[PDB]
């Protein structure tokens, strides 16, 4: 699941991107680093959950 | 525990700073945070492992 995106979906809408969300000042274009990382994010799903 | 009111609480200089390792806030993004009113703040600060 997109933990955070850029801006807010139209309703509707699917987002398969995995550029790396830049968010610090240096724009990291190449992989993560300066408040730069990955959009996707893994369930913790367990049965302990 | 110290104290913060009746200030700003710009972050232009601290999240813009590279010298922080480790920023993560679990309530709020810190873009949306220097446009975000706030309330008493209290300052913690240790040294850990």
């Amino acid at each position: 699941y997109r933990l955070f995106r850029k801006s807010n979906l139209k309703p509707f809408e699917r987002d398969i991107s995995t550029e790396i969300y830049q968010a610090g000042s240096t724009p990291c274009n190449g992989v993560e680093g300066f408040n730069c990382y990955f959009p996707l994010q893994s369930y913790g799903f367990q049965p302990t959950n | 525990r110290k104290r913060i009111s009746n200030c700003v609480a710009d972050y232009s200089v601290l999240y813009n700073s590279a010298s922080f390792s480790t920023f993560k806030c679990y309530g709020v993004s810190p873009t949306k945070l220097n446009d975000l009113c706030f309330t008493n703040v209290y300052a913690d600060s240790f040294v850990i492992r």
